[PDB]
């Protein structure tokens, strides 16, 4: 997945900037 | 910058930080 990335593992500041619609 | 794992909750206001306004968390509902 794409928020469980950030959880799981570190993310980037640029992914989450696309998922809060 | 932080290197740690954002999980539920911390998730939300990251993705709504980058749409959290210019001091604000959300938006169209409450």
């Amino acid at each position: 997945g794409i928020v469980e990335q950030c959880c799981t593992s570190i993310c980037s500041l640029y992914q989450l900037e696309n998922y809060c619609n | 910058f932080v290197n740690q794992h954002l999980c539920g909750s911390h998730l939300v206001e990251a993705l709504y930080l980058v749409c959290g306004e210019r001091g604000g968390f959300y938006t169209p509902k409450t």
